[PDB]
This record gives structure tokens, C-alpha cells and sequence, in this order.
RNA sequence: UAAUUGCGAUAACGAACGAGACCUUAACCUACUAAAUAGUGGUGCUAGCAUUUGCUGGUUAUCCACUUCUUAGAGGGACUAUCGGUUUCAAGCCGAUGGAAGUUUGAGGCAAUAACAGGUCUGUGAUGCCCUUAGACGUUCUGGGCCGCACGCGCGCUACACUGACGGAGCCAGCGAGUCUAACCUUGGCCGAGAGGUCUUGGUAAUCUUGUGAAACUCCGUCGUGCUGGGGAUAGAGCAUUGUAAUUAUUGCUCUUCAACGAGGAAUUCCUAGUAAGCGCAAGUCAUCAGCUUGCGUUGAUUACGUCCCUGCCCUUUGUACACACC
RNA sequence: AAUCCUGGAUGGAACGACGAA
């Protein structure tokens, strides 16, 4: 049946909550599964002047966005995916699951 | 240079004044005990009051220290 | 014992495969030829210009060999360079392509090379037995 | 690898198209001495009259050197491939001439003329004695001439 | 052609205003017995070897 | 299954894998012999190891070492440092521990890298200027 | 449109680019008794450019007069064979 | 001494070069003593290379370049002026076509020939801007081991490179002529001259 | 002591801020968790050489096993550990051994009280007051200009050549970006000298572009001390792309033209290790235009490890006719 | 068992600034 799951947060401590609860609920239902691929996280670099104006010292300021990613894939029924995805979500997390 | 804060200071001179009966001269049966009976939030601040323990009890069993 | 392209130095297989097309002399040349520089970035054409394109034959079919898939885009990053822009500063530019787009085609000709899946050309049997028999020469005049 | 030991048909500086090409350096880059003759030209002239490139120019026969400027006044019959012209759909005829030695400043000349009896931007920026090509002209170019 | 060879025994201190100077007190090889303050220009360890091109000078030791 | 190990060797950015096993004594670069690593010098500098345990310790052994990132000079310092931490590690794993900690002591007093990596790594860019340190040019007038 | 500078110029040399009989034999004597040859040499002795040096050297190694240590590009270095 | 084949097939030489003997290049460092002490302890032999290229972190305290063999602070001193700067290798190439050179001229040791220059050509006394004010003047001092090493070896590289500079001579003939002069003791060599015009103004400024 | 960091002394005791602690990042883990969107080995099929085992490779539905390399998550690890010296013998400092790492491990982020009548109303639908407010200083359309040049300064790019230019071969990185109601990064095939064009393809991206097969570099050769094949400004002609539109050339390509520059005077800037310097690469701006910046990695030196002479910073004592404070 | 000892410095040039607060 072959669904992926994909998860593509920034809060990691929250994602792994979240992985951490579907890999149980995977192995009390006895499904097996790759577990989570933690693939390389992503830091969106914005580098930009501090200053409004042109004056000063030319200082400069890059923040930072780190966004993580995760996935698992899973073989198992329809009815135990649908209310997989009807549980585990949480707040700041992108999720998607995908059949095929 | 490696001069230690009284954070430091004051932690490890407390850490001696009432855990004397127990923690030996070396630095990691020290660092496996001291983060037992305190609670610390940092590693590296841990690793610096272990060693300044293990520099104390170094002094006192050849002669006492002031403080 | 066994001999491939990879047992062999790279300068000494290619002059030496070089040196057996050009005696072959049946292999192919556009006719654009002792005109043109192989490069946007080079300022001048080559300065053997009795050949070369036996050169790049043999470093294209030693780099085919090593490799699975190649095309024209992948030999032109290869054999472009650093441009003189004059004044501004020196860049990478791409190679000339119909000089390997041609090699290429002439290749497939003679049998060398074959068109591949996944695009691009690959070595097919009869080169990879011709490459590893011109090794075995090159390292068998050693002797 | 041997080494040829010579004949006295050497000869130093000599004479074609008005300029006194010096000898004892190789052919091609003697013959860029030329004006409207650069070191593409030249090479490949050199190679469409079967010359040996090896060769310096100071030891060639007049023969060698006919055919080659034979070649350079009348290149397109010699299956050069018309890009290389340094004058091409030329501003008249639509022609590809190729220019030499005085007619290139010749040419430079009347092509300014043209512009200046336009009056032309170009025309009157070349009168003037300033840059054309869209150049700034505030802190460069002072000591012009 | 002569010189003298001295063996240091003791780094001083630096000397001169931009520190690019250095008293050492020395032990001649040759002649022993014989201790010598000098300058020197450039880094220097105790037990380093010097040539003295002449020997009977010694600098104002700063004290 | 047969006697073998597989070892890393590391520089600024280069990665040198060795998979070392039992064999007759080949020592291939990523695709071709130890002797066409072109440098031509440290060509040399990659024999290094060899000459100093003396080839009779690589007859039972073959060495296969593919490389990648850095320059060439890097992949060159990845395969040397991979080549003696992969030959250590046959020696101690499957041959005895003497053997192993001679060879260790003989690498180490020719060449600490050998067998341990330089600590050494590139410092960031700083803004005000095109490197680290260095600042782009000041004028007061 | 000052210096800051003079800039002298030099006798500006006329080595040779061709050779004849005269200066191809003495080549062949002199190239012997030389310990260490190569063009640097048979330009600061023997008058000829580097073109006709590297030439002389190929033709000097091929008989063999001159024996090679080694032949790298932008040095060739020989010394003269006993 | 045994001839061992492998798999791969190992030539002779290189057997040789490696169980015979530890070399240079293919020279040997022994035979390399130094004859004129004070500089022992600071050109370091008896600690043999096969090349000059190494990844030696020496910059990181104060004394630990002495414990760097001379021929890699040769090379090190060589690539500078700009354009040069990196490309150790060519530096190591031409120091390889100096040894060469060295050897095929004064059939000593090369090494020996440039420890020698390396002796010869180190400044004894020097000078410094010394005063307690305005009283200042350029004083006469010792130099150290240490820094005659260097200086030696700047002095050497200098003159090899503005030799070879706008000229036909390489800079590996110029840097060779140079070392052989400077082990003679010639007062043709730049680096001779420097020491002498050094010493003397030291002199005279006792 | 990097440090009002601390030992301690003590009409002060006890505290707070700052520093430190901390957070991020880079370096170690053949110890844990795993991973055809990263790899490795083996076994299937298969190409070539050897054939006598073998060597190099290819292979998507051939599967099997593993995670050293690679990714991350959770943790461990270094605290100057141990030893020897030295110091009232305390804080601490030096050296050596070990160790991935012993300059607060390295680089940064955040960063006090008090101020400048520093900069900015041209970032703000942040704004007080004044001005203007329908032939408006509103808004918008066309065309120019901000590039304009007798000169003077600043940040920089090119070089003044053999440690080199050029032609061939060799051939190695890392940080990152990318299409939706759009039209982006583009592979591959074909045409064209070239730029570029065209037919398709992959990718919403560890998966495809991209091993971004970068450049300097190495090896072979040509040249040969000649303002010379160094240098490539200034000009002429033509061909392509962006865009409604390029004319004071947007840029790119081809040919020709081939100027100063022969290492830079008074002065002056930056820099102490993977740092300077060389070398190019991605992004930012962006329809097109990098010689700039922000970061990235490749090659990788010399010389200190010190002083307060110059320029300044801190603390204390001292003097002062200074207080918008030595201008 | 031999044995004699020390403390210590200077060092050129460098004019000026509207007042208001
Ligand atoms: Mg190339
Ligand atoms: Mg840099
Ligand atoms: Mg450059
Ligand atoms: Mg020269
Ligand atoms: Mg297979
Ligand atoms: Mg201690
Ligand atoms: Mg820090
Ligand atoms: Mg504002
Ligand atoms: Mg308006
Ligand atoms: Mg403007
Ligand atoms: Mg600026
Ligand atoms: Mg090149
Ligand atoms: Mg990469
Ligand atoms: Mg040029
Ligand atoms: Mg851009
Ligand atoms: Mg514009
Ligand atoms: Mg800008
Ligand atoms: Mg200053
Ligand atoms: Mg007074
Ligand atoms: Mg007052
Ligand atoms: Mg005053
Ligand atoms: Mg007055
Ligand atoms: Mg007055």
C-alpha cells in the first residue's frame, strides 16, 4: 500500500514528537516501515544591511531559517492511514502523506 | 587565560561543605556524582566545577584550606 | 593478467590513441577545421593543427570509458576554461560544441560509441575491446 | 631535432603590401605587423597557403610570400569563411572587403566623415576628440592626448 | 679571522622601545668562567649558541 | 566471508574510503595504481607508508580507495592517512597487537597525520572585508 | 604625466635565430667542456635564441653527447656525457 | 636488500628508495653535518623527507619552525611577490631542478651544499633604532640563531628571484648559482653582499 | 586574569547589570537510532582484458546484508586531565606526555549605565509644525537626465611577464538557488565558428539541473628577454540575446585596431594560522548588465608570540585660571 | 667538609582656533 509521510517543520523537538508517536503506534499495530530518514536540514540565509540608512560602519546581519525534514514509509491498510493522519499533528508542523 | 568565576567558586566550595564523605580526587567520578546531587544546566559549567572540586580536595589532603 | 584504460597514464594512452587514428586516417573532420579556436574563452586557434581532433577523440572516448553517460553540455564544461575578459576579471566559459557535437558523431560512426538511454553516449563493446588493446600496446612498449 | 645549417638565401627586413616586415621571427606574428592583419588572419592564411609554420619568415620564397598576400587582398576565393572579414556588408556595396595596410585608416577616416557630414552623435563626438561608446567621461580619459 | 662563541645561561628581559631587542646573560664555550650581557635582535632560548664578532663589550643592563 | 575492514582517511573537504581485505597485493586509487595519482610528487608523498613498513606487510593484503572532495592535494593527504589507518586496523583486528603498535609507533615518529587528522579548519568570512582577517581598505581622507 | 621613475633601458641583445656552418660546429665543440647545459646556458654562451637552444639540445641528446637528468617542461637540465 | 613484487607492480627504484635508505627526493641526508656550530639546533637534519611538501603546522608556537627541515622553509620562502603566493608545488619543482643542478655542478651533496650557504650567508651582527628619546641612533647588536636562519634564507630567495627577474635564466639556475656562490663565499652573491654591507655598518656603528 | 576575572586585604556588608555563563557553527565518536531522496559489499544478468583464480565496469523493480564514509536525532567527550617546575607557595602561569581538540579549543550571535544636539522625516498607512492642495510640490503619459567633462580625491579590476603568455591533454571542491495559475534551474538530441537558436526531458527539489567534471593548478609542447605571442585600453565593421524601445555603443560573440604601463615619489592601508595572499564559484540586487558586496570552498607562505617609540584605550596618583570641557 | 662580597643616569622639534550658549 506504500504511503509516505513527510513531515517539514522548523520546531524539531515537536517533529520528533510527532515521529516518535507514529513509529510507536507503527510497531503496536506490527507494521513494518523505514524508519525516519532525517534528511539534511535547510537554513534559509537572508544577509542584509542593519541600518536602514546608508550611514555607519557597514555592518551586516544574517538570519537564519532552519527548516527540518523528515519521512517514514509505511505498509499498511487504508483504514489504519486514515485515522494515522486523523491523529499526530501539531502546531508549526507541515505534514503530507502520499500513496504510490 | 583559565581563571574560574565565583560561580564556580562558590558552587564547588559548598559542593565540599557538605559532600566531603564522598567524592575522591578524580575529576570524572566527581562529574558523575556532582550532576546528581545538583542540578546544572550546562555541561561545560559542570566540567569546570568538577575539576575546581577535584583541585580543592587536592589541597585539603595536604593541609587544610582557608574558607 | 588483464589491462584496461585505468592501468594506463592518461597523457601517454591519449598520444597514443592520437597517433592510431590518425594513422588509421579514416575516422572523420568537419571541414570548419584550421579555422576555429574550440573555445569561446581561448584567443587563439591550436597550435599543433595537423590533428587534435584525434586528441579530443581519444580524451572523449578515455572519459567515456571511465564514465557511464556523457554528452556535448558535460565535454564543453570540461574542456572550456578561463576566459580572458581583458580588463574584468577571468571566468569559466564553455567550450565550442560543435567541434564534440562532431567528434561525437564521428565516433558513432566508426563504431566507438554508441547512443545511450537516459540521454548522452556511452562506450559500447567494440571500443572498450580497441581502448584496452591500444593500453596494452602503450604499456607493452615499455619493453 | 636536426638542425638545418643554412643556405645564404636568408634575407632580413622585406616588403609587401607597403611594410617593411622585419624577418628572423616566425611568419605569422611577423605578418601581424601588418595593419588589418591580427594574429587570426595571419595563422590562417599561413595555413590555407600551405606554409610551414615552423618556418621563420626571413627564409621564404617569393612565391610563398605572393600566394599569401595574394590570399589576404582576395580571401573569400580561398574558402575563408567571410566572419573573419574585418570590413563585411560593407556600408555601400554590401560586400565583404577585407581591409590592409593604409586603406584601414582610410576607411576609419571616411567612416567618420560619413557621420560628421551627418552630423551624427558619433560624428561630432569623434570631432570633438571624446568617447563614443557610451564611456564616462568624468574621471577617466584625462590626459587623451 | 676571529670570533667568539657564547652559550646562553640566562633570558633577562626585552629591551629597547619596540621590544625588538633582548638581554641575555651568556657563558663563553671558550674561556669559561666567563659570563657577558649582550643584546640581541631577534628570539632567543636559554642554552641558544651565539657569535660574537668581538667579545670585550656589554650593554647598559637595565636595572 | 574473508578478512576484511574499511577505513576513512580526512583533510579540509576530502574523503578518502579505503576498503582493505585479503588478496595478492594491489593498491587501487579509485579507479587505477598507486602510481598514477598525478601530482608526480607526492606521488611520492603517497608511497610514504609502504616504504616505511616495508612492502612485505601489502602481499596478503589488497587496498581499494576511492576519494572524493578537496583538491588534489587533499585527496592525495585523504589517501595516505586512509591507506595506514586501514593497514592498522587489519593489523590490530585480525593480526596480533604487536605488529599493530610498531607499525603505529613507526608512522607516528615519521609523521603524526598518518594516522590522525589535522585539527585544522577554514575560519568564516567576515563582513568589512573579502577574508576572515583581513579588511577591504581605510581612508581617513 | 610624471615618472616617479626614470627607467633606463638596456643594450638590447641580438641573439641569433638562425645558424650557419660556422655557428653550428662551434655549437658541436663547445657544447662539451660545458659541466651543465641547457638554454639558459646556450643563451648566456652561444648567441642563439631559445628555439634554436631547445632544438640543439633534442639533436645534441639524440646522438647522444649530452646525457639527460631529467627533462622536465621549462627545465631541461644535461650535463656532458664522458 | 630484496627485490618484492606485488599485484601492482612496484618499480625498483622506488623498492629501493624505500628499504635501502630513506632519501630526499632521491638524496641521501646523511652525510650533512653541519661544521660550524650555533646553528645546530635549528637547521633541522637527521629527520629525512622524501619531499619538501608537508602539511606541518609550525606557525602555532614560537620555536617549533626550527623543528621544520630547511628545504621546506626554502620552498616556503621561494613562492611570495604576489602571483607566487601558494603554488608550492612549483616550488617544489624548482627546488628539485636546483638539487639537480647543484649536484651536477660541485658534485657534493646538494643539502650539504645549502646548509653551507645557509652558514656562510648569516648575519652575525646587525643594527636597531634604539634610544631612550630623541636620542636615537642605529646601534649595533648580536643576531640570534634563528633569525640568521631566516635571513639566510630571504637573502638567498631575494637575490635568486630579482635575478631571475626580466631575464632568460630560470629561477631554479639562479637560485643554484646563487646557493654554490654563497657556500664558496664569493662577494658576487646578493645575499653575501647584504651580509657584509650588514656586518660592516654594524661595525661601524659600535 | 582577555576581563571590578579572581586570590586576598578591608568602614564596609549584601546584591544587581555588564564580562563570563549562554545560543549557533566548525572540528572527534568504526559506541546508539535508522535511511533505494545518501552510500558500501555480496549475489543474479552483462561488456572488455586475461584467462588459472582475477581486474575494471554497466545493470532497476535482480534481490540479500551493513552503515565506515554521508545525513541528521539523542548522547558522550576537555575540565587546562596527568606529571614536573614557579609563585604569599593562593589565585594562577610555563613546559612535557596523552588526546580528535590544551592561544577562555577556533569563529560568531546576544551584548551594560551615560551620551552624540551622529545618520535617516527619500522605508514606513511611524510622525508634530510649516508649505502646497485643482492650469497642485497630488497622481499619471511621452521624451530627456541622474552616465553629462579643463581638472582634484576614495573603494577597486587589469597588468607591467619565463615562479611567464599561449595550445593541448590531465582533473579535483564547497556554501547555495530554482516554475501555478506560472512560466524558473535546465539535462539530453540537432543546427551554428561563436554567441546563441530549436525539439524534447527532469525537478516544487539530499532525489533533476549538479560529481554544478569551477579556476588557479599539474604534464606535455610553441615562444624567448624583444613594450615581444607581455598588456589589452581606445576605435571601425558585422552577427546574436534581453526587453515595448538600446541611438550617449544594455550585454554576449567574431575579425581588425594594439595606447599608456618597463615594480610606482612624498605619504599610507590590512594581516599572526589553515590566517595573509593567489584562485575562481553560488546567492543579493536582476528582463538583460559585475569590475561590488554577502558567503563558500581550492592552493597555501614569511615573520612576532614582543613593546609602549608613533597613534590611541583602561586604571590609579598628580596639577589645572579648562566645563559646549586643549579644536 | 670547602667557601670573601656587592647594584646604577640624562637624550631635539610640536604655533593657532569668532562669539552665543
Ligand atoms: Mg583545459
Ligand atoms: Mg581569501
Ligand atoms: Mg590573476
Ligand atoms: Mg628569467
Ligand atoms: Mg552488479
Ligand atoms: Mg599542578
Ligand atoms: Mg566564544
Ligand atoms: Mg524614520
Ligand atoms: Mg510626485
Ligand atoms: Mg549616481
Ligand atoms: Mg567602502
Ligand atoms: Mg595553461
Ligand atoms: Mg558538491
Ligand atoms: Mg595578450
Ligand atoms: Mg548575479
Ligand atoms: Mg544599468
Ligand atoms: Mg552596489
Ligand atoms: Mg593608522
Ligand atoms: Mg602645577
Ligand atoms: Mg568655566
Ligand atoms: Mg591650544
Ligand atoms: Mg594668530
Ligand atoms: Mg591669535
Amino acid at each position: 500500500i506504500k504511503i509516505r509521510i513527510t513531515l517539514t517543520s522548523t520546531k524539531v523537538k515537536q517533529l520528533e514528537n510527532v515521529s516518535s508517536n507514529i513509529v510507536k503506534n507503527a510497531e503496536q499495530h506490527n507494521l513494518v516501515k523505514k524508519g525516519p530518514v532525517r534528511l539534511p536540514t535547510k537554513v534559509l540565509k537572508i544577509s542584509t544591511r542593519k541600518t536602514p540608512n546608508g550611514e555607519g560602519s557597514k555592518t551586516w546581519e544574517t538570519y537564519e531559517m532552519r527548516i527540518h525534514k523528515r519521512y517514514i514509509d509505511l505498509e499498511a491498510p487504508v483504514q489504519i492511514v486514515k485515522r494515522i493522519t486523523q491523529i499526530t499533528i501539531e502546531p508549526g508542523v507541515d505534514v503530507e502523506v502520499v500513496v504510490a | 587565560g583559565r581563571v574560574r568565576t565565583k560561580t564556580v567558586k562558590r558552587a564547588s566550595k559548598a559542593l565540599i561543605e557538605r559532600y566531603y564523605p564522598k567524592l575522591t580526587l578524580d575529576f570524572q567520578t566527581n562529574k558523575r556524582l556532582c550532576d546528581e546531587i545538583a542540578t546544572i544546566q550546562s555541561k561545560r559549567l559542570r566540567n569546570k566545577i568538577a575539576g575546581y572540586t577535584t583541585h580543592l580536595m587536592k589541597r585539603i589532603q595536604k593541609g587544610p584550606v582557608r574558607g | 593478467p588483464g589491462v584496461s584504460v585505468r592501468d594506463v597514464a592518461a597523457q601517454d594512452f591519449i598520444n597514443a590513441y592520437a597517433s592510431f587514428l590518425q594513422r588509421q586516417g579514416k575516422l572523420e573532420v568537419p571541414g570548419y577545421v584550421d579555422i576555429v579556436k574550440t573555445s569561446s574563452g581561448n584567443e587563439m586557434p591550436p597550435q599543433d593543427a595537423e590533428g587534435w581532433f584525434y586528441k579530443r577523440a581519444a580524451s572523449v572516448a578515455r572519459h567515456i570509458y571511465m564514465r557511464k553517460q556523457v554528452g556535448v553540455g558535460k565535454l564543453n564544461k570540461l574542456y572550456g576554461g578561463a576566459k580572458s575578459r581583458g580588463v574584468r576579471p577571468y571566468k569559466h566559459i564553455d567550450a565550442s560544441g560543435s567541434i564534440n557535437r562532431k567528434v561525437l558523431q564521428a565516433l558513432e560512426k566508426i563504431g566507438i560509441v554508441e547512443i545511450s538511454p537516459k540521454g548522452g553516449r556511452r562506450i559500447s563493446e567494440n571500443g572498450q575491446r580497441d581502448l584496452d588493446r591500444i593500453a596494452a600496446q602503450t604499456l607493452e612498449e615499455d619493453e | 631535432s636536426l638542425v638545418v645549417q643554412e643556405q645564404g638565401s636568408f634575407q632580413h627586413i622585406l616588403r609587401l603590401l607597403n611594410t617593411n616586415v622585419d624577418g628572423n621571427i616566425k611568419i605569422v606574428y611577423a605578418l601581424t605587423t601588418i595593419k588589418g592583419v591580427g594574429r587570426r588572419y595571419s595563422n590562417l592564411v599561413c595555413k590555407k597557403a600551405d606554409v610551414d609554420l615552423h618556418k621563420r619568415a626571413g627564409e621564404l620564397t617569393q612565391e610563398e610570400l605572393e600566394r599569401i598576400v595574394q590570399i589576404m587582398q582576395n580571401p573569400t576565393h580561398y574558402k575563408i569563411p567571410a566572419w573573419f572579414l574585418n570590413r563585411q556588408n560593407d556600408i555601400t556595396d554590401g560586400k565583404d572587403y577585407h581591409t590592409l595596410a593604409n586603406n584601414v585608416e582610410s576607411k576609419l577616416r571616411d567612416d567618420l566623415e560619413r557621420l560628421k557630414k551627418i552630423r551624427a552623435h558619433r560624428g561630432i563626438r569623434h570631432f570633438w576628440g571624446l568617447r563614443v561608446r557610451g564611456q564616462h567621461t568624468k574621471t577617466t580619459g584625462r590626459r587623451r592626448a | 679571522t676571529p670570533v667568539t662563541l657564547a652559550k646562553v645561561i640566562k633570558v633577562l628581559g626585552r629591551t629597547g622601545s619596540r621590544g625588538g631587542v633582548t638581554q641575555v646573560r651568556v657563558e663563553f664555550l671558550e674561556d669559561t668562567s666567563r659570563t657577558i650581557v649582550r643584546n640581541v635582535k631577534g628570539p632567543v632560548r636559554e642554552n641558544d649558541i651565539l657569535v660574537l664578532m668581538e667579545s670585550e663589550r656589554e650593554a647598559r643592563r637595565l636595572r | 566471508a574473508v578478512p576484511s575492514v574499511q577505513t576513512f582517511g580526512k583533510k579540509k573537504s576530502a574523503t578518502a574510503v579505503a576498503h582493505v581485505k585479503a588478496g595478492k597485493g594491489l593498491i587501487k586509487v579509485n579507479g587505477s595504481p598507486i602510481t598514477l595519482v598525478e601530482p608526480e610528487i607526492l606521488r611520492f608523498k603517497v608511497y610514504e607508508p609502504l616504504l616505511l613498513v616495508g612492502l612485505d606487510k601489502f602481499s596478503n593484503i589488497d587496498i581499494r580507495v576511492r576519494v572524493t572532495g578537496g583538491g588534489h592535494v587533499s585527496q592525495v593527504y585523504a589517501i595516505r592517512q586512509a591507506i595506514a589507518k586501514g593497514l592498522v586496523a587489519y593489523h590490530q583486528k585480525y593480526v596480533d597487537e604487536q605488529s599493530k603498535n610498531e607499525l603505529k609507533k613507526a608512522f607516528t615518529s615519521y609523521d603524526r597525520t598518518l594516522l590522525i587528522a589535522d585539527s585544522r579548519r577554514p575560519e568564516p568570512k567576515k563582513f568589512g572585508g573579502k577574508g576572515a582577517r583581513s579588511r577591504f581598505q581605510k581612508s581617513y581622507r | 604625466k610624471k615618472k616617479w621613475s626614470k627607467k633606463s633601458m638596456k643594450d638590447r641583445a641580438q641573439h641569433a635565430v638562425i645558424l650557419d656552418q660556422e655557428k653550428y660546429d662551434r655549437i658541436l665543440k663547445e657544447v662539451p667542456t660545458y659541466r651543465y647545459v641547457s638554454v639558459s646556458v646556450l643563451v648566456d654562451r652561444l648567441k642563439i635564441g631559445g628555439s634554436l637552444a631547445r632544438i640543439a639540445l633534442r639533436h645534441l641528446e639524440k646522438e647522444g653527447i649530452i646525457k639527460p637528468i631529467s627533462k622536465h617542461s621549462k627545465q631541461a637540465i644535461y650535463t656532458r656525457a664522458t | 636488500f630484496t627485490p618484492v613484487v606485488l599485484a601492482t607492480p612496484i618499480p625498483e627504484e622506488v623498492q629501493q628508495a624505500q628499504t635501502e635508505i630513506k632519501l630526499f627526493n632521491k638524496w641521501s641526508f646523511e652525510e650533512v653535518e653541519v661544521k660550524d656550530a650555533s646553528l645546530v639546533d635549528y637547521v633541522q637534519v637527521r629527520q629525512p623527507i622524501f619531499v619538501a611538501h608537508t602539511a606541518g603546522r609550525y606557525a602555532n608556537k614560537r620555536f617549533r619552525k626550527a623543528q621544520c627541515p630547511i628545504i621546506e622553509r626554502l620552498t616556503n620562502s621561494l613562492m611570495m611577490n604576489g602571483r607566487n603566493n601558494g603554488k608550492k608545488l612549483k616550488a617544489v619543482r624548482i627546488i628539485k631542478h636546483t638539487l639537480d643542478i647543484i649536484n651536477v655542478l660541485t658534485d657534493q651533496n646538494p643539502i650539504q651544499v645549502v646548509v653551507d650557504a645557509i652558514t656562510n650567508t648569516g648575519p652575525r651582527e646587525d643594527t636597531t633604532r634604539v634610544g631612550g628619546g630623541g636620542a636615537a641612533r642605529r646601534q649595533a647588536v648580536d643576531v640570534s640563531p634563528l633569525r640568521r636562519v631566516n635571513q639566510a634564507i630571504a637573502l638567498l630567495t631575494i637575490g635568486a628571484r630579482e635575478a631571475a627577474f626580466r631575464n632568460i635564466k630560470t629561477i631554479a639556475e639562479t637560485l643554484a648559482e646563487e646557493l654554490i656562490n654563497a657556500a664558496k663565499g664569493s662577494s658576487t652573491s646578493y645575499a653575501i653582499k647584504k651580509k657584509d654591507e650588514l656586518e660592516r655598518v654594524a661595525k661601524s656603528n659600535r
